[PDB]
């Protein structure tokens, strides 16, 4: 479901930017 | 007279940045103190750099179109079920409702065109039909324009 | 098996014009056949002309956004009252139609960012808030972005 | 009231159109 592909992509996006700015 | 970490002021903020974003992903800005404007800037950068994310655009786009509703909270949900919270995250889901705007209408512009087209044919068929037939229906307007 | 002079005839061709003229104003053309697509080229020009009358779309813009369709059918009332019909009218009438199309939308995203902040801002509410305010509110993300 | 503005507007394009058109 390409719902649950989002969600993913965004919670990895989200953790990226965590990690860059923090 | 609550302060940044009053829930009033997490609801008024949070809506500014909110509306800004969406407008910024598309018409005038949203009134913004000085403070609020910096996040905002900083937030058209991240959307910038999502809005270049190819995969993503490709699956937004992929989504069943049918309740935008059903779509945003399970992808929130699904997005924070580990428990865990960050700013990224926060930022994320943001982007994401300011691409469901956009998603919502594109929707809306094929709905609005059939809505529109009943009431004019409805009119057409009523009120022009017996006029139209007089010239032999649509092959008259051929005529018209020296076709 | 009805010919051009049929209301089914002119009911179908009809729509077909009239889709391919609101498209225009604008994804994909309709599917048109060779005297259908002719006709089309023909309503492209007059679509083309009148939206260059700038009175014309200062008008449009004005009117009162609630009701497109009370708006339609007073519009398509009044121009017909005089019981006068000619093609230049039902053309003039289709282009109107168009415009009511985009017209329409220009109400439609504002109730679409409206709509969806209501939800974002319902999720940040219920399930956000605790911790962003463990941040301080949003001030802590100006501190994230270095701010 | 614009809607009654636009309704004389496109009646005179459209009469205009058929002098210049018939």
């Amino acid at each position: 479901r390409p719902e649950i592909w989002i969600a993913q992509e965004l919670r990895r996006i989200g953790d990226e930017f965590n990690a860059y700015y923090a | 007279g609550g302060g940044p970490t009053s829930s009033e002021q997490i609801m008024k903020t949070g809506a500014l940045l909110l509306q800004g974003f969406i407008q910024d992903r598309a018409l005038d800005p949203v009134p913004q103190d000085a403070s609020t404007k910096k996040l905002s800037e900083s937030l058209k950068r991240i959307g910038d750099e999502l809005d270049s994310n190819m995969e993503l655009q490709r699956m937004i786009a992929a989504v069943d179109t049918d309740s935008p509703r059903e779509v945003f909270f399970r992808v929130a949900a699904d997005m924070f079920s580990d428990g865990n919270f960050n700013w990224g995250r926060v930022v994320a889901l943001f982007y994401f409702a300011s691409k469901l705007v956009l998603k919502a209408l594109s929707t809306k512009v094929p709905e609005l065109i059939r809505t529109i087209m009943g009431w004019t044919l409805d009119f057409l068929r009523e009120r022009l039909l017996g006029w139209i037939q007089d010239q032999g229906g649509w092959d008259g307007l051929l005529s018209y324009f020296g076709s």
